[PDB]
């Protein structure tokens, strides 16, 4: 958090990348560092390597990698997913009458639809389009 | 994509004027799903995405409703939508699994480390030259360009001897303009989140900065711009890297009738022009589906040598010879000849840069080799029996192209008329089927006219070399 | 037993226990490691004109020659037998004495005046109607020299006077350890 | 409610008046997310995209997430309809269908062919006879292997149809002529057949095998692709 | 330790839910926040 | 094998009657004698 | 494979979240109906 992109690449994404020099059967690495203080780092493995021990030994060299990060990026939490580009569908959901709102639909999806298609087989991964419910609390300078 | 520092009002703008376009081409499109904000480089204000179902394949049969006509249609929407960086309407791969888009996917890399401004200068270069090619079309960087940034420097001296903790003012500032989730409620059953931010008219401008105060230790509070001043900069909002150098990504296409391996050839003169221009020392890499592409190009020879060996071998050991064996193999020009001599000629005269050496071609091509070498087998086995039963080689060897001419060319023509649905087969994935198609039956042609000739001819010539 | 997934089982258990260990041990950090395969070589890298400490090698071998090394084409791990260098803050009981001063008082001032400021937006997500420009703020807060840690503010005198770090401390670049002294043919060297 | 988060203390006055959050603050329901904006058709819209895990079959999962989805539907408020905006499915199914009429067709001209040369309707039987026997048993002893029933598998297939019915095209064509160049009865004429014919059974078999064994020894994208192609054809010719 | 079945609900057993997602074979899931302060969460998985 | 070791004994009652707290002195001694750990910079682009 | 043994594994699910006196009453009518009509016998609700 914080962080300009410079300084996510100098001190997160090279260091992540360096351990993940010399996993098995890699075939090229992707990486990107974002101004708002992300990191993204796609390795693609050879045809024929296990995607579940792939996982497996990103993680094991992870564990050690993570050490070696500023506390603050410790604090945030690393993620390790493995997943395609492509989008096998889009459902559309929408009132065509106009008789129900926005804001409904988008909670509704959210609450009742999201996780139970999430949990079909086959599905690895689900990508929401609208929020849902918040309680939001905006706050006035001037009155603080 | 948008220029820098597009908010979402104008990227939903563009989507507006850029949706209707394609809802009043109403004899091809069916419906558009569109998202502002999202793009696969990244989430942005200035990005956005449609996804566009076209009506049919029963209905779109005329030529004004196939896609790459409405893709043509659409990539007038450039020259139209004016607030926009880009709006490329573009096709999936042919393998949606490997790929996002069609098209080609270059890496250009910092190989000196002579730093981003240095690379960006090469890629507008290679932009702008490639902009100018013919064969190429929609050629766009595949990432995020530089940006104006705000940057805050704190007077940490000041902040110091005014009794504010830069802990302090990081809460405080981060809280107010960022947002930040606290804790959890319920509702109907479900927990949600609670969020506190401050409201939006507060948070929109740099002179906004001015109306937050930050606590001291006395107590007192003491405003943001006692300790802070701001300033415009110009920056990168997103640096990559690939294979642990600092690079760029560079996404096109092939113009209409051009293949796909002739845009990477394109591609690869304009890069070695830059050194010619002052810019040395710039690598590149091809990824994704051209890496895919490159690759399998490269090992057709190996496959053919191969497969020629094992025929060589096979034959040397069942029919305990060295000479049949090279009979054999000395007919198989023949046979390709067909295939490539048809596949070179229906590309021509239909236009189409599918058919092309692929690897449908390549599996066309050990068909057809396969295909000379049953017939020779046919010929020469009985040739030989002949001779061994006690008979003149030439004897032997017209004898048996008498008797064997007979199931030689009806077998080749049951196999040429099994492949021919292939060849004149519509929809569906018909380029596949016509690269197996044409590759295949022009194998054919040439071993019924010209293979069955030769393959007497080599025989008795091997064999008056090596006599008995 | 497959080595990989004994090697994530048991770092799957080290979570369970993580939450129970001090403070400082967490803020460490706890590494998991399995045997694996043995040495191909050992590198030394050394000052042969006595130019240069052990730590800076270290520090140079870490920053410079690891990343490069673990690009090339067979190689599997690259490590270095050292560490690189660390911020110093060497405390002075009678002066801290004199302007009634602590420990704890220097460390409360040190995590106070270094930090990362995040700030947000300009013209976030719910933006305002007509906001015409979106815009990263970055706020750069962080201390790099020593002389942004010796002019750290502390308290202010009985007689209006201004008390820094430097008043009471000697602050100094140093090593992340003192623990251990390596050297190769008899001078400086830090190993890979 | 937000009127409950409205009622928050949060501290008092040196005058004595007790303030509140509702005092500096506006609360209200809204967003967990602001940051994107999706329409349908030019409607306001919220989208689910599905993404497959590696090693499933689309069409499969696309169907379970059309029953799951038919068994939510039920529960929907008024005015809640839904609409598969972006699918892949249809062009899949398409194109074996596609497929699977040019094989029928190959299958059809092949037979017309054979007729061509073998005069007789008896003759002409024998070769075709031999079809449903080697695509069927090839299909069994490749899914004894694992491999599906996908485009490349079908155009193997295809190329396989007129390759199969030559070993038992040689074979009846020497009987035809046996039987025509001396009348003999059809099992004495078809004993000296295949006593003629079995070293040019034997040799065609063997190199339309051999051709196509090396292709199955590749790595990569192409290995799996060249795999197919190959499997299919081996068993073909040896069933054959 | 100490919490009603309610407060084990809200603050632990949806909060764990809402990321089993995502995991490759899985049939169904059964929960239950009892009284004393457990919760517990069982993930049942295709054959295989 | 074992060796010396010295152990600071801090009589409780004086402190008490001196005004400090047991926890001030745990802090004092542990900053002085073992050293902390306080934070992290950024020295030309590298965490330390 | 189960706690003990027992057929006809049934799970009453409040889509749409009712609430847990809703779900009661909902499943105290449906056993009420299953007891009186037919083919059922020893229809019991499991847990506390
Ligand atoms: C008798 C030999 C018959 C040769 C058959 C024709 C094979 C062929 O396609 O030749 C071209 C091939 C390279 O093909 P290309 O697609 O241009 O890859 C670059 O060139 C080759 O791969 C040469 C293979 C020669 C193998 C000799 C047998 C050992
Ligand atoms: C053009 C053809 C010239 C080569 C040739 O025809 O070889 C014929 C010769 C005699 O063959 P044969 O009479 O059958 O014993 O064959 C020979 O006498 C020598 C041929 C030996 C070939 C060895 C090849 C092994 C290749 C696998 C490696
Ligand atoms: C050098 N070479 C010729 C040896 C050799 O020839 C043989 C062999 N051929 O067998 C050996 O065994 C060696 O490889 C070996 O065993 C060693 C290590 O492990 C090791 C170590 O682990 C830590 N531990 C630390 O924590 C240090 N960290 C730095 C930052 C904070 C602490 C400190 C340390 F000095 C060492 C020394 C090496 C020696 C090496």
């Amino acid at each position: 958090p914080g962080a300009s992109a410079e300084t996510v690449e100098n001190t997160v994404t090279q260091i992540i990348e360096q351990q993940m020099n010399g996993l098995d059967g890699l075939r090229y690495i992707s990486s990107n560092s974002a101004g708002n203080g992300q990191a993204s780092i796609q390795l693609n493995f050879e045809q024929g390597v296990d995607p579940d021990i792939a996982q497996v030994q990103v993680q094991n060299k992870l564990q050690s990698a993570t050490a070696l990060l500023p506390e603050d990026v410790q604090r945030q939490g690393v993620t390790v997913t493995k997943s395609g580009a492509s989008f096998l569908q889009v459902i559309a959901f929408y009132s065509p009458d106009n008789n129900l709102s926005d804001s409904d639909i988008k909670d509704y999806v959210n609450s009742s639809i999201k996780e139970p298609l999430s949990r079909v087989a086959g599905v690895g991964e689900v990508q929401v389009f609208g929020g849902s419910y918040a309680m939001r609390i905006w706050l006035d300078p001037a009155k603080l | 994509q948008l220029p820098p520092n597009a908010t979402l009002d104008r990227t939903g703008k563009v989507i507006d004027t850029m949706t209707n376009f394609f809802m009043n081409e109403k004899d091809t499109v069916e419906s558009i799903f569109t998202v502002s904000g999202f793009s696969f480089t990244g989430v942005g204000q200035n990005a956005g995405i449609g996804f566009v179902k076209l009506k049919d394949w029963s209905k779109r049969t005329t030529p004004e409703t196939q896609i790459g006509s409405l893709i043509q249609r659409g990539m007038a929407l450039n020259m139209i939508i004016k607030d926009a960086s880009y709006v490329m309407p573009l096709q999936l791969p042919a393998m949606p699994e490997l790929g996002v888009t069609a098209g080609f996917n270059l890496q250009l890399k910092d190989s000196s480390g002579q730093g981003h401004e240095k690379l960006i200068a090469a890629r507008n270069t290679i932009l702008g030259l490639a902009s100018q090619d013919k064969r190429l079309v929609g050629v766009r960087p595949n990432g995020q360009e530089d940006t104006p940034q705000y940057q805050i420097n704190v007077d940490q001296a000041q902040a110091g001897a005014m009794g504010v903790s830069i802990a302090e003012i990081n809460n405080t500032m981060r809280i107010a303009w960022g947002g930040s989730y606290i804790n959890d409620f319920v509702d109907r059953g479900r927990v949600k989140k609670v969020y506190v931010q401050g409201d939006a008219g507060s948070r929109m401008m740099p002179e906004d900065l001015n109306k937050w105060y930050v606590r001291n230790n006395k107590g007192e509070m003491v405003p943001f711009s006692a300790f802070a001043t701001g300033e415009w900069t110009y920056g990168s909002p997103r640096l990559e890297r690939y294979n642990g150098v600092s690079s760029v990504n560079i996404q096109g296409t092939p113009a209409p009738g051009v293949s796909s391996g002739d845009a990477m050839k394109a591609m690869e003169e304009i890069i070695g022009k830059l050194p010619s221009m002052g810019l040395q020392g710039f690598d590149y890499e091809w990824t994704g589906l051209s890496l895919e592409e490159r690759e399998s190009g490269a090992q057709a020879p190996f496959l053919y040598a191969l497969s020629l060996l094992i025929v060589f071998l096979c034959l040397a050991a069942l029919y305990e010879s060295w000479s049949i064996p090279f009979s054999v193999l000395l007919v198989v020009p023949l046979g390709v000849i067909g295939a490539i001599v048809l596949t070179y000629l229906g590309m021509i005269i239909k236009g189409d840069p599918n058919l092309s050496n692929n690897i449908y071609f390549q599996v066309a091509i050990i068909a057809v080799i396969g295909l000379s070498a049953k017939n020779a087998i046919l010929i020469v086995e009985f040739a030989k029996e002949l001779q061994e039963k006690g008979e003149d080689l030439l004897d032997a060897t017209l004898h048996a192209a008498k008797m064997r001419l007979r199931p030689i060319i009806m077998t080749t023509l049951a196999f040429g008329f099994g492949v021919l649905p292939l060849a004149l087969s519509t929809g569906a994935g018909a380029g596949s089927q016509h690269s197996v198609g044409f590759g295949v039956l022009g194998g054919v042609l040439s071993a019924t006219f010209l293979g069955i000739f030769f393959i007497p001819v080599f025989y008795v010539w091997i064999r008056s070399i090596f006599k008995y | 037993v497959d080595p990989d997934i004994a090697q994530v089982q048991v770092q799957n258990k080290l979570q369970s226990a993580t939450a129970l260990l001090p403070e400082d041990v967490q803020r460490q950090g706890v590494t998991v490691t399995k045997s694996g395969a043995s040495f191909l070589q050992v590198i030394a890298f050394y000052s042969p004109d006595n130019n240069l400490s052990d730590s800076d090698i270290k520090d140079y071998v870490n920053s410079s020659i690891k990343e490069p090394l673990s690009r090339v084409a067979g190689v599997g791990e690259v490590q270095v037998f050292g560490g690189s260098y660390a911020m110093r803050i060497w405390l002075d009981p009678a002066k801290l004495t004199s302007y009634q001063l602590t420990p704890s008082d220097i460390a409360t001032a040190l995590q106070a005046q270094n930090s990362q400021v995040a700030v947000g937006q300009l013209g976030g997500a719910p933006a305002v109607q007509g906001q015409v420009l979106n815009a990263t703020v970055n706020a750069q807060s962080l201390l790099q020299t020593p002389e942004q840690f010796k002019n750290i503010f502390l308290k202010n005198t009985a007689s209006g006077a201004e008390v820094r770090l430097k008043d009471v401390a000697r602050v100094e670049l140093g090593s992340d350890n003192y623990q251990f002294d390596s050297k190769f043919n008899g001078k400086p060297a830090a190993g890979l | 409610t937000p009127e409950q988060f409205k009622n928050i203390f949060l501290k008092n006055t040196a005058s004595g008046a007790e303030v509140r959050l509702k005092d500096v603050a506006r609360v209200e329901l809204g967003s967990d997310n602001y940051q994107f904006d999706s329409k349908f058709n030019g409607k306001p819209a919220a989208g689910l995209a599905i993404k497959i895990a590696t090693g499933a079959n689309a069409l499969d999962t696309a169907e379970a997430v059309e029953q799951r989805l038919s068994e939510l539907r039920k529960n929907y408020p008024t005015g809640l309809a839904d609409k598969l905006a972006y699918d892949t499915t249809p062009f899949i199914r398409l194109s074996i269908e596609s497929v699977v009429h040019t094989l029928i067709e190959a299958v059809i001209l092949v037979f017309i062919v054979m007729f061509l040369f073998l005069q007789n309707w008896r003759a002409t039987i024998i070769p075709t006879l031999a079809v449903p026997v080697v695509v069927l048993g090839t299909f069994a002893v490749i899914n004894i292997f694992g491999f599906s029933i996908n485009t490349l598998t079908m155009f193997a297939m295809v190329l396989a149809i007129g390759l199969l019915v030559d070993d038992a095209i040689v074979v009846v064509e020497n009987v035809e002529r046996v039987m025509s160049e001396d009348h003999t009865d059809p099992v004495t004429a078809t004993s000296r057949s295949m006593q003629q014919i079995s070293g040019a059974l034997v040799g065609i078999t063997s190199v339309l095998t051999a051709v196509f064994v090396p292709m199955a020894f590749f790595g990569g994208t192409t290995g799996v692709i060249y795999r197919q192609f190959s499997i299919t054809l081996v068993t073909a010719m040896v069933l054959s």
